[PDB]
């Protein structure tokens, strides 16, 4: 069921969860917070030049396994 | 004669409307995650701070209103927290090529939230940079139709770069060392600027003072100070007074 | 000794005599010592990555006259 993603930071980090795809992007970035101690509100995720909506899920927007997400903080 | 709600410029100016953005260009966040900016190694460990924004150069840039219009970023409506996006070409915060080549088209970038002046290290050029919510950027080439305004602006940088660098280094000098100083700066190569005189900065006594005052301020660790040297004092005190009272001393 | 450049995002080149001994935090206490710039604030670049404090000069492949960017944070 879970699935192994990358998220790269502006920071030269780079990330790595297990998810599923049906965890919403404010899941993704709840376990950012946990892991990396962002507050998510700062936070913005970006696939495919898109910037991700909090209320939809990975599958969505067709995220899949070891693909890599962009967080950029607003600060 | 109508004026802009938002950046206060007459609106009976063909000139003054933003054309088309950069080819293909993208939002700030997108923008900013292009490999091309990057200067890192990622590693599981990070380089810098979280609490650090990014920062890289920007060319071919233009910033307008969010009525589409041409601004300039100096009479205070960043201040007064009027929206000013821009747009242009982020680069590595390395490369000194003015060129669109090899960098990131950015549009609606922003809005800036405060501009400033750097770069008071003795080098030849005057460094002036954008904050953003996500970014902060070191300006390079402005666009074709923003240049002329971006040029309005340089002789009252140049005179604050010479005068800055004069009083850090220089702790017990004089007005009238500072005004010889002055006299003898060669304007930089890469513009069409006059001479420099003691009317230069007599023009732009209170910006000049600000930016001593800025560049102070932001010294957290105060490691090339300078407060109320001797120079200074007599720049405050000109700077409190009209045009005509400095000229009148002069 | 070896020579190395510096350049500042003004155009400013400071030159520096180094050894491929010294680490990256060295080179800013010898820009520190010549230019009075705090090592905490100094980033320092070479063939267009970031360096690190801890590593040398010779790991990094610093060649004679070769040119580093100093970007302040
Ligand atoms: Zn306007």
């Amino acid at each position: 069921a879970h699935m192994q993603i990358f998220v790269k930071t502006l920071t030269g980090k780079t990330i790595t969860l297990e998810v599923e795809p049906s965890d919403t992007i404010e899941n993704v970035k709840a376990k950012i917070q946990d892991k990396e101690g962002i507050p998510p509100d700062q936070q913005r995720l970006i696939f495919a030049g898109k910037q991700l909506e909090d209320g939809r899920t990975l599958s969505d927007y067709n995220i899949q396994k070891e693909s890599t997400l962009h967080l950029v903080l607003r600060l | 004669m109508p004026k802009c709600i938002q950046c206060g410029q007459y609106l009976d100016d063909p000139d003054l409307k933003y054309g088309q953005h950069p080819p293909d260009a993208v939002d700030e966040p997108q923008m900013l995650t292009n490999e091309k900016l990057s200067i890192f190694d990622a590693n599981e460990s990070g380089f810098e701070s979280y609490e650090a924004l990014p920062q890289h150069k920007l060319t071919c840039f233009s910033v307008y209103c969010k009525h589409g219009h041409l601004c300039p970023i100096d009479t205070g409506l960043i201040e007064k927290n009027i929206e000013l996006f821009f747009s242009g070409s982020a680069k590595p915060i390395y490369d000194d090529d003015p060129s669109l080549e090899g960098g990131v088209n950015g549009k609606n970038l922003g809005p800036i939230n405060e501009w400033w002046i750097t770069g008071f290290d003795g080098g030849e050029k005057a460094l002036i940079g954008f904050s953003t919510s996500f970014a902060e950027y070191i300006l390079m080439d402005p666009s074709p139709e923003y240049a002329p305004i971006f040029g309005l602006m340089q002789e009252k940088i140049y005179i604050s770069k010479i005068v800055v660098e004069f009083l850090q280094s220089n702790s017990d000098s004089t007005y009238e060392d500072l005004i010889n100083k002055i006299e003898t700066t060669v304007p930089p190569s890469g513009l069409n600027l006059n001479r420099f005189t003691e009317d230069s900065l007599l023009r732009h006594a209170q910006f000049v003072v600000e930016q001593v005052e800025s560049y102070d301020e932001a010294g957290d660790s105060d490691e090339q100070p300078i407060f109320l040297t001797p120079c200074m004092r007599d720049l405050i005190k000109l700077a409190g007074v009209t045009l005509g009272q400095r000229r009148a001393q002069a």
